[PDB]
């Protein structure tokens, strides 16, 4: 409650911990929870003693396919979230029409829990936002409630944090809480922890981070990047852990393909040498490092296929910190893989490392980086009195 | 192309080890299941730079204690290279007889 976060355990306990924590909720001034109905927590025989109040669907996307083995499968066990509401009069059903399998979603149990639809490119919804403006500093969406017409006005940016929005208010209308409460508890926050954190230390690039434990997660970014076309894009690509090699060509391929320069660093590589976890980071989609092998002052200019700019580092503070002094007018400054992770692993070592206090620091030092900065485009960086 | 010839007279054919070297994915991602870099753990593509006294490249399989030399993708070199053997001639005086001519002014 309030501002205290009790510390975060392993993705998912058994119900003895869940009900601890629950009875702390209760007797502790609050009066409500807002529960992730997590794939393990809904298989692990948990829903069975929860009194659910209100189900909510945002997205719906195929992904840890090994586990839901059929479509059937990810489609029934993701609904036994809406399968638990047996009172339609004291719970209420917020879908997500947008989605094909809406329908789909509220006939697997009592569909007289009425359905309330959240959809922007869908019109055809309760909730939609009549006019929605994206920007990389700026966002606007005039949002056709039930309740009216209102002005939603947040630099936090997002196609997908429109979504969600949109599915926070439609929640909103379905317990009748005024547009007004609605307004001010989206703008209760600025920054959510590791994710989409947008910092402006007044600058004109905007630093983001993300999750990124999926190359697909990377990917959506670069889409959402897109959508919000920036002038100059950089993304710094981390690493991944154990031997998953085959996600980085395809996140390389992306990055390459929607980035006009690149950038790697060392995230995570808790298994293996750093300097192989950089050798793996192409290996799928059409590019030899056998180049960076003959370097010899001649390979630092090089214009990988499509003409965009070739990559590598090891340090991660001065990776990121070239990343943040890139930055020259409204250009793009991703320097994310890896999110709210407030440390740094490489191979057997473990100590204090934040990438949103880095960034912060280096968007500081930009005022010393001011006083030079010749050569800037590609390759190498920050030393003058030297042409 | 006269090594080749003389193989298929009774050899067995060109060793494996002998046939190594470094549109389409030139980074394929269909290699990369059958050399080590893939469900296998032991990781046995090759890495760079990795000190020592001993070899980063192949350079045929491990031997041959000096280094390759780079021909430049079997273009410009040994052709210009052998016609300094007709211009060793001309440049060279004794090795020339000709005739008369204008003194040792023509060739």
């Amino acid at each position: 409650h309030g501002d205290n976060k009790l510390d975060f355990p392993e993705a998912n306990p058994d119900a003895v911990l869940v009900q601890k924590l629950m009875a702390k909720m209760l007797h502790n001034g609050t009066e409500a929870v807002v529960m992730e109905a997590s794939s393990n927590e809904l298989t692990h025989t948990r829903c069975e003693e929860i009194d659910f109040d209100i189900a909510v669907f945002t997205n719906l996307s195929r992904d840890n396919s090994h586990f839901q083995g059929n479509e059937e499968e990810f489609r029934v066990a993701q609904a036994k979230l809406f399968s638990r509401m047996v009172d339609p009069d004291r719970h209420r059903k917020i879908v997500n029409v947008d989605d094909p399998n809406a329908p789909f979603f509220i006939a697997q149990g009592n569909p007289n829990v009425p359905v309330l639809t959240f959809a922007l490119e869908n019109k055809d919804a309760d909730v939609h936002p009549l006019k929605f403006e994206l920007s990389l500093f700026e966002t606007t969406v005039l949002v056709n409630t039930p309740q009216g017409i209102l002005e939603i006005s947040s630099g936090l940016l997002g196609r997908h944090n429109i979504y969600n929005i949109l599915a926070a208010v439609t929640v909103g209308i379905a317990v009748g809480a005024p547009l007004e409460d609605i307004v001010r508890g989206i703008e209760e926050v600025d920054a959510v922890p590791g994710r989409c954190e947008v910092i402006d230390e007044e600058q004109a690039f905007g630093v983001i981070v993300d999750h990124a434990r999926t190359p697909d997660a990377l990917s959506r970014l670069l889409d959402s990047v897109r959508e919000l076309q920036p002038r100059r894009i950089i993304t710094v690509i981390g690493s991944c852990g154990e031997k998953e090699r085959g996600k980085r060509p395809m996140l390389a391929k992306v990055a390459t393909d929607k980035s006009d320069v690149t950038m790697l660093t060392s995230d995570n590589q808790g298994s293996e040498d750093p300097l192989d976890i950089l050798d793996d980071m192409l290996a799928g989609i059409g590019w030899t490092m056998q180049d960076y092998l003959k370097h010899g002052e001649n390979d630092y200019y090089p214009p990988l296929p499509n003409g965009h700019r070739l990559f590598l580092h090891d340090i991660r503070r001065v990776a990121v910190r070239c990343a943040v002094a890139m930055g020259e007018e409204g250009d793009m400054v991703v320097v994310a893989g890896k999110g709210h992770e407030a440390y740094q692993v490489d191979g057997d070592k473990k100590e204090f490392f934040d990438d949103r206090e880095e960034c912060r620091e280096a968007l500081q030092y930009v005022d010393e980086l001011h006083q030079a900065g010749i050569d800037t485009s590609e390759f190498p960086w920050r030393l003058p009195e030297s042409h | 192309l006269d090594a080749l010839e003389t193989m298929a007279k009774d050899n067995q054919p060109i060793p494996p080890r002998a046939m190594i070297l470094s549109g389409y994915e030139v980074d394929y991602m269909a290699r990369y299941i059958s050399e080590g870099g893939l469900t296998g753990e032991r990781k046995r593509w090759v890495p760079r730079r990795g000190k020592t006294p001993l070899d980063p490249d192949v350079e045929g399989f491990i031997y041959s204690n000096p280094v390759e030399t780079s021909f430049k993708q079997r273009c410009l070199e040994e052709w210009k290279i052998r016609h300094r053997k007709l211009l060793r001639h001309l440049r060279n005086e004794g090795p020339a007889v000709l005739g008369a001519n204008a003194s040792e002014s023509d060739y």
